[PDB]
């Protein structure tokens, strides 16, 4: 909920920064749909595999 | 029978093209050897009047003398006929025929004129036909039984009442190979494949919800071939496709190349 | 899609006869940490007016749902236990509560580790007051399943944790998945169609 | 200044694939250190003469130079 | 699947085209070990926990044995895979290293307290990638679609 | 000014300030003999030897040393390091500057595809 | 300034130029100038006259003519069009050498851009590619239904150091791969599609 | 890859 680099220490007490090459989309975007086309095949399975 | 250079037809195309209507004219140069077989190497685009050009165009000083100048530091023997370049329409010559029929005998019957259409060929087929002087003479050529392609004109009562004076026979065309071989990277991370994949693939989020809706839907209660596949709200699944197509012939082969 | 779904709904059914309340705004604050995220609505549970006066009667789940972002975590687990007996009840029971308990419980484990770049053993037995070998058993557990970055570093028995990102998340996500899809396909491509 | 210049920067010619070297110009420059290093690229990198980063941490100078220079009859 | 009745490199691609031809075809004999059997050798190239429980109830063949060895590899310790073996001792299919790999695929955390413990160039560990180490799986569904091309020469 | 001050080159605070004493304070904004804010606004030239150089260890180079750039600037650590938090807060810069030696690097240690594409960007005798 | 565009009318109209000069001997360099449209990029769309080349037959120090001739085609073109003005030149190829550069200069009278070199670019034809259409038969377009310098040229050549780049490269490579993989898998799908409505059209046609 | 990188 704020700024996601902060990890910090307790020895010699630092705040390590810039955790993350932060999100662009592309896998997210694709494996998201990849798991959508599942509902179509489902439902071909109702047409072709509900039917034969 | 009648044999164009193709020089010809290109600068044919180029004069009436470039000044449609108006119906351009001009007149070409070339050489008799039989009946009706007609070398046709360089067309001559005399000039253009205002909005109506006529017989006026066969002036003395300007195909004369430059009938002589190009005669010299080009093509040297005897003019052809003349031609028109109907835009529009196609091929039928009413008010056509009273500035030309007449004009040819002038010369000799050995010549011909033609009716080109720079509008209706878009296509690397262009409309050429040449013609005759069956003005009169009612009164032989086996051609294997007449011709075959014009008992396949447009056949238009017109245009067929115009072929009773008209009869047009061929066009043969010449090119060499030289003219035919002639006329026969990178872009990465810009944007570019970022902002073609980020795009692309959210359409197949959705356009694949709206093809879930469409294979959910048109399973049960589908007759008469989809309601005519949805003129209406076009179109579902073939987008996906499309855009399948699109990725794969770009995601891959230039990046391909980046290889 | 349970927590939202609920959390987003009042609920009033012909006098909450299957809302049977009692269980409702129970069930959203013990099925929210699951998947409703830690920072984003997790405040929208916490200072959203709506629900924090009608679990003011239901302490227990209160005190359940406190403990989590006031990090007193040695009454957490005890609260957690409680949920793992009154899991008894909801008949959409039993990989739910084992499942439900492994992921209180890694999400709690992670919640506590990614703030610090090194975790020693005495502030991670301050947890609870667990010791060592349930830290240790389990967390290994964990790490054996991959769904922490951290590591039972007993050389100084102080743990690391840095964090590589949900870039590689796809990548492993996605190989199982895309299987499973061309696997269904390859269930059907076949001359059984 | 000026044959330093030219002549300590033209004398970059190390293929050795990138070109890194300070050691060399440690060696090559009779002139105490850092200002050997930074200085002499400093105005050889304002104008155009040697185009590139310097780390001096690592002590460190990535050249990618143009100057088209030498006649260069045996190259 | 009798060519799949040694080596594991091809045994799933065997159990593909094994796991084919059985809508309802027996109760003893041909049906039934032809699965079961090729899930635990599944596991004798050592694959876990997420394609074993709940593909289970399909069968459910008398079900006991062979599923007890593998989430007595799922856990891998040889003090309860002892009396999966040795108490057991019917199960047949006789022909111990694989749950010891298991466990050590974790380590203390690298080394384990200067290369001493027991449990009972791309920099990063092992997460993902955009070159050579992602590269061959992402070719693999490719492969597939290519392969399901044979779909198009099918009418 | 124009040679020194457009040209991207090295500076310093005061001693072409001294060095033009006798030209640029009297010679023939810094009003001052006694009179008000004709001081800060020649303190502002102060900053333009700060914020000029700082665009030339920016434009040009990555990690340098605390110490090294302690002495470029002659200042010490600390208000060199409050004129560079001046210098990143207004975003001129992309300064990884740090507290230990691993100081102001410019550089992308996320590997963006911009090196991908920058090297993709750079892919008589006869008469 | 920009580059030349092209318009295979003067293509044809020179080769067809020399197709004529293709007597015994005269391999010549047959300079001739063109008229049209200069602006920014054009052609210098059509062709004219030549006043054949021949110098000795080597010895290339002598000139043709006439200026008023130039305006004679040049001149009573605009009588048929009135769009033009004279840039081009040609000759034969592939050789040039002082003549030519010498009808550049002596023979300027407008031309300041003219090579028939940064103004490379062979050009389109637009408008007019159904008098090339047609004329591109037989075999079709595809098959249509299928010191200084050179010591700046390895300035930029050496790349190997795969830390960074390499690293770059891969990760690039994984994720368009990925993409594909994507892809590659919703084709299939409809294809798929297609499939089961071949063999439940044919099933239904039992 | 390039002799690795049938869709037509």
């Amino acid at each position: 909920d704020k700024k996601f680099h902060g990890i910090l220490d307790q020895g010699e007490g630092v705040l390590i920064i810039f955790d993350e090459p932060p999100v662009d989309k592309t896998y997210e975007a694709a494996l998201e749909t990849i798991q959508n086309m599942s509902k179509v095949v489902d439902s071909l399975y109702n047409k072709a595999k509900k039917l034969t | 029978q009648v044999y164009i250079s193709s020089l010809a037809l290109l600068k044919m195309l180029k004069h009436g093209r470039a000044g449609v209507p108006m119906e351009v004219m001009g007149l070409m140069l070339g050489e008799f050897v039989d009946d009706y077989t007609v070398r046709v190497i360089d067309v001559f685009a005399m000039p253009q009047s205002g909005t109506g050009v006529s017989v006026e165009a066969v002036d003395p000083v300007f195909q004369a003398k430059m009938l002589d100048m190009l005669k010299q530091t080009g093509r040297p023997e005897m003019v052809v006929g003349w031609y028109h370049s109907h835009p529009g329409f196609g091929c039928w010559l009413s008010g056509v025929d009273i500035n030309t029929q007449q004009s040819f005998e002038a010369l000799s019957e050995r010549a011909v004129a033609v009716v080109v259409d720079p509008i209706q060929s878009v296509k690397g087929k262009v409309v050429i036909d040449a013609f005759r002087l069956i003005n009169a003479n009612m009164m032989p050529r086996q051609t294997t039984s007449n011709l075959g392609h014009l008992n396949k004109p447009s056949i238009q009562a017109l245009i067929h009442g115009l072929n009773r004076h008209y009869y047009s026979i061929t066009i043969n065309y010449r090119k060499n190979e030289l003219e035919q071989k002639m006329l026969l990277l990178t872009l990465q991370d810009y944007s570019e494949h970022c902002k073609h994949n980020e795009s692309v693939v959210k359409e197949m989020l959705e356009l694949a919800k709206n093809y879930n809706k469409a294979v959910e839907e048109e399973d049960k209660m589908t007759p008469e071939q989809l309601a005519i596949k949805n003129v209406g709200k076009q179109d579902p699944k073939r987008h996906l496709e499309e855009h399948v197509d699109v990725l794969m012939t770009s995601n891959i082969v230039q990046c391909l190349a980046a290889m | 899609q349970a927590a939202e779904l609920f959390l987003d709904t009042v609920s009033t059914f012909t006098s909450y006869e299957l809302m049977d309340y009692k269980t409702f705004v129970t069930y959203t604050v013990y099925v929210s940490m699951i998947a409703l995220e830690r920072p984003d609505l997790r405040e929208k549970v916490i200072k959203g007016a709506e629900i924090l006066e009608v679990l003011h009667s239901l302490p227990a789940v209160r005190q359940y749902l406190f403990s989590l972002y006031e990090c007193r975590y040695s009454v957490f687990f005890q609260s957690l236990a409680v949920v793992e007996q009154e899991m008894k009840k909801d008949w959409l029971f039993a990989p739910h509560y084992r499942y439900y308990v492994r992921e209180m419980r890694i999400h709690a484990y992670s919640q506590l580790l990614e703030s610090y770049r090194s975790l020693t053993l005495g502030y991670m037995a301050e947890a609870f007051g667990v010791g060592v070998e349930f830290i240790d058993q389990e967390l290994s557990r964990f790490i054996a399943a991959g769904r922490l970055h951290c590591k039972i570093d007993k050389v100084n028995e102080i743990v690391e944790t840095n964090r590589p990102d949900s870039k590689n998340w796809q990548y492993q996500e996605t190989i199982k998945k895309g299987d499973l899809l061309l696997n269904r396909v390859q269930k059907l491509s076949r001359v059984i169609n | 200044r000026k044959i330093q210049l030219l002549c300590m920067e033209m004398t970059f010619t190390r293929p050795a694939n990138h070109r890194q070297l300070t050691f060399e110009e440690i060696a090559k420059s009779a002139k105490i250190t850092v200002n050997e290093v930074e200085l002499l690229v400093m105005k050889a990198l304002s104008v155009g003469l040697v185009k590139g980063s310097i780390d001096e941490v690592d002590k460190r100078v990535h050249m990618t130079w143009v100057q088209p220079r030498v006649l260069d009859l045996q190259q | 699947y009798y060519t799949g009745r040694l080596e594991y490199s091809e045994a799933r691609r065997t159990m593909t085209n094994a796991l084919r031809k059985a809508p309802q075809h027996t109760a003893v004999g041909f049906k039934q070990t032809v699965h079961k059997l090729l899930i635990v050798v599944e596991l004798l190239l050592g694959e876990i926990p997420d394609r074993l429980q709940f593909r289970q109830p399909s069968l459910k063949r008398s079900l006991m044995p062979y599923f007890l060895l593998t989430q007595a590899v799922r856990t891998g310790n040889l003090a309860k895979f002892n009396q999966v073996l040795d108490q057991f001792g019917e199960k047949f299919q006789a022909d111990i290293i694989r749950l010891r790999h298991n466990v050590i695929k974790t380590g203390v955390r690298m080394i384990s307290l200067s290369y001493s413990r027991i449990s009972l160039s791309k920099e990063m560990i092992d997460i993902y990638s955009t070159r050579e180490p992602q590269l061959a799986f992402h070719q693999r569904i490719s492969f597939c679609l290519d392969i399901h091309n044979m779909s198009v020469k099918a009418m | 000014l124009l040679k020194l001050f457009t040209t991207m080159e090295l500076m310093r605070w005061s001693t072409l300030v001294e060095d033009y004493g006798m030209e640029l304070r009297k010679g023939s904004t810094d009003v001052f003999g006694s009179t008000e804010e004709g001081e800060k606004r020649w303190k502002d030239l102060k900053n333009r030897v700060v914020e000029h150089n700082i665009r030339i260890m920016a434009k040009y180079y990555t990690r340098i040393t605390m110490k090294r750039m302690a002495q470029l600037l002659d200042l010490s650590v600390d208000e060199s390091e409050a004129f560079l938090s001046n210098l990143v807060v207004n975003k001129t810069i992309f300064a990884k500057v740090d507290r230990l030696a691993g100081i102001i690097n410019f550089q992308r240690p996320k590997d963006p595809n911009n090196l991908l594409n920058d090297w993709s960007q750079k892919l008589h005798n006869l008469q | 300034v920009q580059k030349v565009v092209v318009h295979p009318l003067v293509l044809l109209s020179v080769v067809d130029h020399f197709n004529r000069i293709g007597k015994v001997g005269n391999q010549k360099r047959v300079v001739g100038v063109l008229l049209g449209s200069w602006q920014k990029k054009v052609l210098d769309v059509s062709n004219s006259f030549a006043v054949p080349f021949d110098e000795d037959d080597k010895d290339d120090s002598v000139w043709f003519l006439d200026h008023d001739y130039l305006e004679n085609m040049y001149g009573m073109f605009k009588k048929v069009n009135a769009r033009e003005r004279i840039v081009g030149w040609y000759h034969t190829g592939p050789k040039l050498h002082k003549n030519d550069i010498a009808i550049n200069e002596l023979m300027k009278r407008y031309c300041p851009n003219s090579v028939l070199h940064v103004t490379s670019e062979i050009g389109a034809e637009e408008a007019e590619e159904v008098g090339v259409e047609h004329l591109l038969r037989d075999i079709k377009d595809t098959t249509v239904g299928t010191i200084y310098q050179l010591q700046d040229v390895f300035n930029l050549l050496p790349d190997v150091s795969l830390q960074e780049f390499v690293k770059a490269f891969y990760l690039k490579t994984n994720d368009q791969m990925v993409v594909v993989y994507l892809a590659s898998l919703i084709r299939s799908v409809v294809a798929l599609h297609n499939l089961i409505n071949n063999k439940i059209a044919n099933r239904d046609a039992e | 890859q390039v002799i690795e990188y049938m869709i037509v």
